[PDB]
């Protein structure tokens, strides 16, 4: 059972920056593609981006300039940082699993969610 | 980034009932398309891949179809548990788009 | 019936004090069966088949693999899971698969590895259950009238019989009746064999031998796939993925394994392309028509002239333009002069009932040349016959 | 290369003086080439190849009938004909049936009846002929310098040939020069490339020209011998039952079952093949062995650990160091130092500060230290190998 | 090379009756519907009805209590019988064949057709 | 007996153009559509059966498609040779229909 947990700074106050981290548990980060997405109180969905262990990655254009997100393979989790902050950062931050079979050519999306963050 | 409308944005029905909410994307995007369950509080969970595939174990109710531009998921027998906020997402291409939204609730 | 146009045809010939007649029916051909002073009785098998049969196994001959998916856990801490390994439509290996520093991997070393793949079956193989006793049978009865081949298909008596229903009475209008006392030949050993069908073909196959089969297999109710691993194929995983593929369509082989069984066809019911059956026909009962009537002196005409049938004899269409209720004497002989019959006469006691009526003659001529002579006088008909 | 994340692994170690040193390589194996006073090199075979090969035959394994036209003339009255008898792409058959009285003929005997239909192949497979002047080998090499695992796809040199040697200088160690050959297993003059439809393999030509198959070429799509997988029943009367043979998928590929199979991407991959190569060493320098020894405090980033090679890996920070040297050895006492293992990674550097650098030993049997630098700085790891 | 061809009287007076005759050629009649069709001048095609070599046989509705459509195997041709005629029963009368195989399923309606002969 | 419609009634065109005739069933035919060409004089020959196979020989240009109610008669590229009379007809159950007529010719 492929699991996600984000975690970090609940409370940040603007300027600064976002050190989040989601830790996957049940299963390697060798394959797919580890993604964050965010959601503010009352609003819909935003795709914030993806890296893979390939070192491949993508920034939604909204959100490139400010946005970094790095993978560390042998504890199995990846983090995100998010510079420049304001009040429209303020959301519910979810880390999840793209699942990507380049071998028998499957891909289910975003498949596997964390509990989702809620950051002011 | 490819830009994905829903409509309605609001739907209100009752428990037995046949419901069907439609999805847009600003470009083609094959069959590419994901559908999304969001309850309050709680995470989004994946219903519908690839445009009409259920994700297991998804109730055999729950159905999708559809291709490039136009979408539609469609409910045969509505039930409580289905009482939520239903996204579409476009997979196609980087970057990723969620669309803003089916809210659905009981009448 | 009409055995005329079934060319593979027997004749059988009654003794005169003769009750009962023994005849077999197979399939694809007919039997006329002769009696002195009494209609020719034209029996033919038309189908033996299986109603509404019972469903015992599917056996599936073509998969195709969706939702595949794949954990791959890393060495020491860790056996992978997927929540479709509990499931019944999955097919699921488990694994191990050498993993260390470059897969993300902390270690050098096997880590658990399984792949799921949803397992439906795209065409599959009927196995139906055959009861002898649900067996049922039809055979079809036309008494040798004059009649045209058009009017053939509202003579003929056709006659449906069960596994054990008993004789059977058929009666033909001013011409009494006769009994059939039919028995079924199955040619098929029940409690050893299967109602096998593909897509339209269908087979008489043996019941170890499809148990025996290397493929998937189901039962008449509950809808899982067993022994699925015949058609999906698991390669040997490489760092954090594996290989899943469906072997290919097994229609041909299995066709080809096919080749000399007992075939079946199902149509708008399940015939079988074999068997025969055993008749006892009564003939004591059968009547001659108008035996008493005047004979037949206007003009005649050949509608039809004499033919060869390929069945040793000659048929003919005469129409009886002017007389009334009459009988028609037809002779095969050696010659105009002789009014001697040396030719025998397949359709007994030829008539006209009505006027302008066209009446079928069959004749069984002997070897060599003869005169074919229908009626007298003036108005007689000759026809010239060679039959080396 | 890297030779340490690939299972099968084989250590070629050259002679001192030597210049060249012979390796063979095989598909998903690799080999580790080590010489005293020289850095080792990684070689590997990534893929034996071919790019757009001919097509040559079909071969239609499952075909579909439609059009089913039937011409039935009765006795003595002349020859059916049908106008699809003439179009390319109908299946025919003419014969004769028993005909009389009962089905509408005035005569009794055979009337000939001729039937057509429409020859559509649903799926077949291609045979490609194969240009041994067409194929190319993929071979990585990498030498063991001191970097991360999620640097080695930076470090490595992939390298192309076709049906002469090449070079590979590595910055700040020199170059080495690989002669090499490529041995397949093919009868090029003698087999095919068959495809399905995702699978592929190397068949022999025989084979494929004696299928019992309808057959094509890579030109005009006119199907030969297609009563190969068209059955015609016998006539009864005035029709004749026409049958597609089953799909023949199955029992092509029970029958490839021990063949040599091939792949593309998502360039025709062979699943086989090896290639011997000459690699000359000379001209392979080492770098920095003027360095200064690290006498600053040194950690572990990654524990010394098995690499089932027999040898152990690790990766050590180097923070507060400048240009300088690492001094690894691996003694059977802590008092003692002296060396019983042969290092892989032969004289490990750290150029740049907080510099993490990979750590290969090939320890001796039994009990023994892994020690990394020296003084009251340095890191010890006892270690027992089997 | 099945064809057709009707042949019959060209003035048929009110009252009386309509004897056409389709002669097939290059094919028996045991297999396929032998069928009626009539046109108008100017106007659309009509289907006036079928027999069969088993008997069975079939009217148009707007037709059935005048049409009847008889078989003759033996000389391959067939015949149509229209009574009671009108002004509306001037029309162009083709003869056609239905072909239908039972046994391998396959229906292509009216293929052969005649040439036609004008009634009025 | 079922009802055949046909649109448009007249169709005037040029040689090469696209052009599309419409046939319509009061009820369910399935599949069981033909599409027959008339000129002047000369019997309906059939061009198409059961709704979108062509007949041999018809040259390709023709094509037809459409089930249920809906069925449709395609020319890619017009030719001089097929300016004349197209009418569909069901032979889906008796008693057949033809439709209308729709009639082709040049601009």
């Amino acid at each position: 059972e492929v699991q996600l947990v984000e975690s970090g700074p609940r409370l940040v106050k603007p300027s600064e920056t976002l050190s989040l981290t989601c830790t996957v548990s049940g299963g390697s980060t060798y394959n797919h593609h580890w993604s964050w997405i965010r959601q503010p109180p009352g609003r819909g969905l935003e795709w914030i981006g993806y890296i893979s262990y390939s070192g491949k990655s993508n920034y939604n254009p909204s959100l490139k300039s400010r946005v970094t997100i790095s993978l560390e393979p042998s504890t199995t989790q990846f983090s995100l940082k998010l510079n420049s902050l304001t009040a429209a950062d303020t959301a519910v931050y979810y880390c999840a699993r793209e699942y990507r079979d380049d071998t028998n050519y499957y891909y289910y999306s975003l498949d596997v969610w964390g509990p989702g963050t809620m950051v002011t | 980034q490819i830009v994905m409308t829903q409509s309605p944005s609001t739907l209100s029905a009752s428990v037995g009932d046949r419901v069907t909410i439609t999805c847009r994307a600003s470009q083609s995007i094959g069959s590419w398309l994901a559908w999304y369950q969001q309850k309050p509080g709680k995470a989004p969970k994946l219903l519908i891949y690839k445009a009409s595939s259920l994700e297991s174990g998804v109730p055999s109710r729950f159905s999708g179809s559809g291709s490039g531009t136009e979408f539609t998921l469609t409910i045969s027998s509505l039930q409580p548990e289905d009482f939520a906020t239903y996204y579409c997402q476009q997979y196609n291409n980087y970057s990723y788009t969620f669309g803003p939204g089916t809210k659905l609730e009981i009448k | 019936a009409h055995c005329i146009g079934i060319t593979d045809r027997d004749f059988i010939e009654g003794v005169h004090g003769g009750t009962w007649v023994s005849a077999t029916l197979e399939q694809d051909k007919c039997v006329t069966v002769m009696a002195p002073d009494k209609p020719s009785l034209d029996i033919s098998l038309e189908t033996v088949a299986i109603d509404r049969p019972a469903e015992v196994r599917k056996v599936c001959y073509n998969a195709v693999l969706t939702h595949v998916k794949i954990n791959d856990k890393c060495p020491s801490t860790g056996e992978a899971h997927l929540a479709e390994e509990n499931e019944g439509d999955n097919a699921c290996k488990r694994t191990y698969s050498d993993r260390g520093w470059g897969n993300g991997c902390g270690l050098f070393g096997k880590g658990s590895i399984v792949a799921c793949a949803k397992f439906t079956c795209a065409k599959s193989m009927s196995l139906f259950e055959v009861d002898q006793t649900k067996i049922q049978y039809v055979i079809r009865a036309q008494l040798h009238v004059g009649a045209k081949q058009e009017n053939w298909n509202t003579d003929i008596k056709t006659l449906k019989f069960d596994a054990l229903s008993g004789s059977q009475e058929v009666e033909f209008i001013g011409y009494g009746k006769a009994t059939l006392e039919c028995q079924v030949q199955t040619a098929v050993d029940f409690g050893n064999s299967y109602i096998a069908e593909m897509e339209t073909e269908s087979w008489i196959v043996d019941r170890q031998w499809a148990q025996d089969l290397t493929l998937p297999w189901q039962s008449g109710s509950g809808g899982v796939w067993r022994e699925m691993h015949h058609l999906v194929e698991f390669e040997p995983p490489h760092a954090a993925t594996i290989r899943v593929l469906a072997l290919g369509n097994q229609e041909g082989s299995l066709k080809t394994a096919l080749t000399g069984a007992m075939r079946v066809t199902k149509d708008t019911l399940y015939k079988l392309h074999g068997g025969h059956v055993s008749c006892r026909v009564k003939l004591s009962a059968l009547t001659l028509k108008g035996t008493s009537y005047k004979i037949c002196t206007d003009k005649m005409f050949f509608v039809k002239n004499p033919t060869d049938t390929g069945h040793g004899t000659v048929v003919m269409q005469v129409k009886v333009s002017k007389g009334a209720p009459c009988r028609i004497p037809v002779i095969v002989a050696d010659d105009l002069t002789a009014a001697i019959n040396k030719g025998i006469l397949v359709t007994v006691n030829p008539i006209a009932s009505t006027n302008d009526d066209e009446v079928l003659i069959e004749v069984n001529p002997p070897f060599g040349d003869s005169y074919i002579i229908v009626g007298r006088g003036d108005s007689r008909l000759t026809y010239q016959w060679h039959k080396e």
